[PDB]
RNA sequence: AAUUGAAGAGUUUGAUCAUGGCUCAGAUUGAACGCUGGCGGCAGGCCUAACACAUGCAAGUCGAACGGUAACAGGAAGAAGCUUGCUUCUUUGCUGACGAGUGGCGGACGGGUGAGUAAUGUCUGGGAAACUGCCUGAUGGAGGGGGAUAACUACUGGAAACGGUAGCUAAUACCGCAUAACGUCGCAAGACCAAAGAGGGGGACCUUCGGGCCUCUUGCCAUCGGAUGUGCCCAGAUGGGAUUAGCUAGUAGGUGGGGUAACGGCUCACCUAGGCGACGAUCCCUAGCUGGUCUGAGAGGAUGACCAGCCACACUGGAACUGAGACACGGUCCAGACUCCUACGGGAGGCAGCAGUGGGGAAUAUUGCACAAUGGGCGCAAGCCUGAUGCAGCCAUGCCGCGUGUAUGAAGAAGGCCUUCGGGUUGUAAAGUACUUUCAGCGGGGAGGAAGGGAGUAAAGUUAAUACCUUUGCUCAUUGACGUUACCCGCAGAAGAAGCACCGGCUAACUCCGUGCCAGCAGCCGCGGUAAUACGGAGGGUGCAAGCGUUAAUCGGAAUUACUGGGCGUAAAGCGCACGCAGGCGGUUUGUUAAGUCAGAUGUGAAAUCCCCGGGCUCAACCUGGGAACUGCAUCUGAUACUGGCAA
RNA sequence: GCCCGGAUAGCUCAGUCGGUAGAGCAGGGGAUUGAAAAUCCCCGUGUCCUUGGUUCGAUUCCGAGUCCGGGCACCA
């Protein structure tokens, strides 16, 4: 299921920072980043537009962690919502629960954020829930069990969001790794600047 | 011979029944009149747990519907007063 | 008529086989090709890179 | 075949004699009407239609003519006694 | 399926060894003929035990018919042999099984050189006990020349190792007996009173891991596919997974039917001799020689060095010595496999009745284990005769 | 709120634009094969030989219908040993019950397969010459007798299978008599037509001491209904070939007779000479059909395994019987073929029921558990039967969910590989280190699916009755095949859990070594005849993921069959030309019709499946509430511009 | 389980009925042609499937297995 394999190596084929070795330190800066996305990083290629169109796809999936027969079961969910399907599909990445615990400080990585909710820790509304693909309905809440409450990664962990942005659509309580959810995201207030316009125009054919 | 039975739809250990109106020579789930309602025994306590249309139902009752003793407990479940 | 893949084979007169589908172009009339994992007819001589064809299995050494 | 069910063989094959000896004795009345039709004696088919009447009646009560055949029976071959008488 | 197995005495595997034409077969069907005039439901005759038109014909056995019976002692099970030359590797299946085997010897002939391989082959794959029956005694009087062939045929068990001179040689007509006979047929109750003395039960080890040698394949039309063996070790139930393992790519099945001949028994423990049922298993894939395993503790063992005690022409063996690379049948009980003789630097050639010691790599896997006892044969002799050291 | 919906590329030629085929990228599958392999959830699993099949089970029930009782547990009289009432135990259908038999009911249901069938079938929508066990409403009856037979005995045939002969006895079995009506026939008159009783309780009365007698429950008979299913008719629709153009003579229709529940050539007798056919009749080949499923922007194309409806079939062919209903899967008879048993005269069997076997084949499962839930049969009921069904097993077969770990770690090592031997890469990757523990594995806790029912209990209807039966609450003991359950807890420890395809262009991603048009590659164009980003290996990289690929098959791309939406001067193609029947189309005006057309309504379009908004499994797939839709058809009421009809 | 025919130079195969392994093509060279093919000329490169003997010497005669093809018998 998991990439489970060498996460700086995906950010140097893409070009763009990931966040997938977020952690403690700020910035990764000592993989020799941008230019060698293998062995022959030195090859600047033509990149061509099928190319274009690919890496744009799979540059989301592995910000998220997805794969691609539950991708596109999340385009073919994007199509029959009303409104503009890329907004919605974004919509759908981002309504996943290993993603709403990454924007609250819990699980440094989104790779740990995965294995926060997979160890029981992660409950909403008083409810315990494994799946890490949990879609979470708007005005809802978050928390974690009496029996894995600060454990010591946790706290270590919820240290970095306290340096990062901590967006609009969610409130964090941090009281007792507390937090609550509120409406859901809107195509201007995530990422800034990804470019989903590729992505549908790949799902076309 | 009118009947009205169960259905057993659903899937494996989470049991469902379409109340119906129906030959008693059919299958359970083979050819029927009408489905009238239905029943939901997993529905402990929340928004929606049975429902049966009634007046419809009575209305077979003086057609001649021979009502299984496991419908007619739910008959007795949704009474006119309870 | 079929092709028989791979660098090697095995086969005396009888050998059973299995026929699989798809032409050659190289040869006049070949429709169909042999199945090199299956009966009979077996696994190539040590191959590594794409082993699901060819039938070699996973070397345990 | 060898089964319990086997009654329901046996049983049917007793209720055939019964049931070849009533509707042979229900016939031979209609077919004396016909003998009777044919010579044109009009008091005699009247008198083996009369004869005829309980008997074939009887057969449509018990389950066996189907209680519009034995009907027709009447209707059709009164149709023509009265066309000779 | 038909009428269940009743557990009500404990098993016992016996059988006919021996010369041809030595009335082994017609002594089948007169022990247990005696034996339906004692207790229990049997006497089998010559039209049943025999059941090819080649074996009727020439008055011979080319597949081992089995027989089973029980005296107020303990539960039995009869194993009949051939007695032809090109037939041995018959009798050797038959003998894989037999908890005690039982020698059958003509009162005319006596100890012969083909009856010595019957009884070598007896040390070589087991079996410590032989109840020798002396048969056609009806036929002689002269007992001068009959004590002496009866003495001859004691030191040839000694000479190879069972205990002859303690052994009750048995003395009766057969003939007699198997057409009702009062007289002869105390003559085969001797061997029968003798068989609940001589030979006891057992060491019966049912708490071992499962494992069972391959006897034949008996194809049951409209159950499947039943395998033969006695339980070597370990228990089986209905209700078990079992392997395929050996000669071929091993291969799994599971345990689902167990016939005392005819008799329906749940749980077959250690030394039952019955037929096995496999489930989803081809005629074609399992063969006689292979055998049933636990699921995966014994490997498919390829090569192994073992201490063989080489005959002479005197003793059995060749009668000229035979370099590096001699290609003989080695008899692992059913498993006929053919191996290279790797000589040690010291032997160049095998000379007629050596003390050596040699390494062996089998043609076709099989389970092995150190101190298994082998016979070898080649050309209708069998040149020789083995004990695994070394399991490589 | 209820379809927000359409991508191209490669390849002719020196090069271009066209025309134009071939091929590919995607989604899908009852999938098969190679490789690898952790769990779970929900579905699927003989599409090949409608080939043949051992064994077990798949359909039985009612003593509250009857004669009886062969058994098992009591009661009774008696007998025996001796603990003289502790035991043994012969008689005995007298209770509890129940084999074998008579009889009622079910066996026509449900489950399985798609051989046949191109229209006797199916779907849609109307229609009348029909029938309807069981359920149920209303109206009434429910009188009185007779003769048999099985079981059971005796003899007897046959190896058995299976009978035969003479007597015994019963009924809710059979059969008259009687009695009949808004029932049948008929113009009416008149004539004629039915049957079944049992069981519980009980004060008084009556006891030839069976019981009569009263009440209650259920059933029986007749009739009209309702409801339900089934049968039939008509219209349209319902594959390819015209290199099949004519076919048919009980055939087309009529008059009379018969037959069916029912109209009818369904069947006869005679008369008439017609009836069908280019808007494809016959004939051949193929094929179950439909709601649907797959693809598609749609229109369509293909297909129609699972769920469900309808039809046909049940060793091959044929017929009939009983029955409300079959021309009948575990029914009969006959012929045949193939197995099987035989005392050789003569018989027995039918897995296209669940499992399983042989065999066919590329390929598809366990000789599992329970009747707990649901449903069906029977029964007053409890219960008895249930390979329906509910589960479980097996297979990655499909779909969906999750894990196989996280943070950190620059000596930026080793080993490998490339090298301009400068170094880069492998690579924060690993080691080490600090944390974590889902699912497995082991030891403990633990739902829900279960409603009823049974006994007792109190009250209430009914009744002469605090009796019996019905109904409503209460209590006790309980009913779970799954099941070592869903879920929860603890435990130890990164511990058991990553492969497969590809890297010339198409099409995401590269170098080196070795073989030299050899070995080989391949979907398309092609590469390799010493320097290969294309072959084989190594390193790295790319895609996908408990799956990855190849093959087969459907659609798409294919506007390369063009209705939406193509062409014909030369690309493939205008008949050589004209006449003209059937057929198609048609100037202008007024009036009318309202057939086509348009709107609105109602009936219907089965449910489920697809779609919109929600609910419930930790979520999801899945199940599910309501709605929309089901693009259609029929009928009625209006509009009547336009087209057609009619009239001038 | 039993009974047969076969394993021969790289390939395709003849020869035995105890005498020291052959043929076609192959592969290479020469002659040759504007080039090639072809033709003629020269040779086994063999554990006669493996293994033991009877023997002066075994492909051979046999006894036995190993593999391949084909046929038949027994049915826990
Ligand atoms: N006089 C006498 N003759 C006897 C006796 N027992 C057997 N015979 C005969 O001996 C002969 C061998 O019988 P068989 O049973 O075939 O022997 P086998 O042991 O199977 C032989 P093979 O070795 O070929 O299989 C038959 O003729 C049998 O009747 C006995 O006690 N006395």
């Amino acid at each position: 299921a998991r990439y489970l394999g060498p996460k700086l190596k995906l950010s140097r084929r893409e070009g763009t920072d990931l966040f997938l070795k977020s952690g403690v330190r700020a910035i990764d800066t000592k993989c020799k980043i941008e230019q060698a996305p293998g062995q022959h990083g030195a090859r600047k290629p033509r990149l061509s537009d099928y190319g274009v169109q690919l890496r744009e796809k799979q540059k989301v999936r592995r910000i998220y962690g997805v794969l691609e027969r539950q991708f596109r079961n999340y385009y073919k969910e994007a199509a029959r919502l009303k409104g503009n399907t890329g907004e919605n599909l974004l919509a759908l990445l981002e309504g996943r629960l290993d993603n709403v615990v990454y924007r609250m400080g819990f699980g440094a990585t989104r790779a740990e954020a995965r294995q926060l909710v997979s160890h029981k820790a992660i409950m909403v509304n008083g409810r315990v829930v494994n799946i890490a693909s949990y879609q979470v309905s708007p005005n809802d809440v978050v928390s974690i069990r009496e029996k894995a409450k600060k454990q010591s990664r946790v706290k270590a962990a919820l240290e970095l969001a306290e340096q990062r942005e901590k967006p609009t659509w969610l409130e964090v309580d941090a009281g007792k790794m507390e937090g609550t959810f509120k409406r859901k995201p809107e195509r201007s207030d995530l990422s800034a600047d990804i470019n989903e316009h590729l992505i549908v125009e790949l799902y076309s054919k | 011979m009118v009947t009205i039975r169960l259905a057993r739809h659903g899937a494996k250990k989470r049991p469902f029944y379409q109340v119906v109106v129906a030959d008693s020579r059919n299958a359970r789930n083979g050819r029927f009149i009408e489905r009238v309602g239905f029943f939901n025994p997993i529905a402990s306590e929340k928004e929606e747990g049975t429902r049966l249309d009634l007046d419809r139902i009575a209305h077979w009752v003086g057609q001649g519907a021979t009502i299984s003793d496991r419908v007619a407990a739910l008959i007795k479940e949704v009474n006119k007063a309870a | 008529t079929s092709y028989i893949g791979g660098e090697g084979h095995n086969l005396q007169e009888h050998s059973v086989i299995l026929i699989r589908g798809g032409r050659v172009k190289d040869l006049p009339g070949v429709r169909y090709h042999t199945v090199r994992g299956a009966l009979d007819c077996s696994g190539v001589k040590d191959r590594k890179q794409a082993r699901s064809k060819y039938g070699v299995k996973r070397p345990k050494a | 075949n060898i089964k319990s069910a086997k009654k329901r063989a046996i049983q049917s094959e007793k209720a055939r004699k019964h049931n070849a000896s009533r509707r042979s004795m229900m016939r031979t009345f209609i077919k004396k009407v016909y003998a009777a039709i044919e010579a044109g004696d009009k008091a005699a088919a009247q008198k083996a239609f009369n004869e005829m009447q309980p008997i074939v009646d009887r057969q449509a009560a018990k389950g066996l003519i189907h209680k519009n055949k034995a009907a027709r029976h009447k209707a059709n071959l009164t149709a023509q006694i009265n066309k000779l008488a | 399926s038909k009428e269940k197995f009743e557990r009500t005495k404990p098993h016992v595997n016996v059988g006919t060894i021996g010369h041809v034409d030595h009335g082994k077969t017609t002594l089948t069907a007169a022990i247990t003929t005696v034996l339906a005039k004692t207790y229990g439901g049997a006497a089998r005759a010559f039209d049943q035990i025999d059941n090819a038109p080649e074996e009727k014909a020439r008055g011979i056995t080319i597949n081992t018919s089995h027989v089973e019976y029980d005296t107020p002692t303990r539960h039995y099970a009869h194993v009949d042999c051939p007695g032809h030359a090109d037939y041995v590797k018959n009798m050797i299946t038959g003998a894989a099984q037999m908890d005690g085997a039982i020698l059958v010897v003509a009162a005319t002939d006596g100890p012969m050189p083909q009856t010595r391989e019957h009884i070598l082959l007896g040390r070589q794959v087991g079996v410590p006990y032989i109840i020798v029956f002396l048969n056609k005694c009806d036929m002689v009087d002269d007992e001068e020349l009959l004590e002496l062939v009866e003495m001859e045929v004691r030191e040839l068990l000694s000479q190879y190792d069972f205990p002859g001179d303690d052994t009750p040689i048995v003395r009766g007509s057969a003939l007699k007996a198997l057409e009702g006979d009062a007289e002869w047929e105390a003559k085969i109750l001797e061997l029968a009173g003798f068989l609940d003395s001589y030979i006891p039960e057992p060491e019966r080890a049912i708490d071992k891991p499962f494992l069972l040698p391959i006897e034949d394949v008996f194809s049951i039309s409209g159950r499947g596919t039943v395998v033969t063996g006695r339980v070597e070790r370990g228990i089986i139930k209905v209700g078990e997974e079992v392997e395929i393992v050996g000669i071929k790519e091993t291969q799994k099945s599971t345990c689902t039917g167990v016939e005392m001949f005819r008799k329906l028994l749940d749980e077959g423990r250690a030394g039952e001799n019955v037929g096995v049922l496999l489930r989803g298993i081809k005629r074609e894939e399992i063969e006689r020689g292979q055998v049933l395993a636990k699921p995966g503790t014994i490997k498919p063992h390829t090569k192994f060095e073992s201490e063989v005690y080489i005959l002479s022409k005197d003793e059995g063996g060749r009668h000229t010595p035979f370099f590096k690379g001699y290609r003989p049948q080695f008899y692992f009980r059913t498993t006929d496999v053919t191996g290279t003789i790797e000589l040690p630097e010291g032997v160049e050639m095998v000379m007629p009745g050596d003390n050596i010691k040699m390494v062996v790599t089998l043609i076709h896997p099989i389970a092995m284990d150190d101190g298994l006892r082998f016979a070898i044969r080649e050309g209708g002799r069998t040149v020789g005769a083995g004990v695994v050291a070394k399991v490589l």
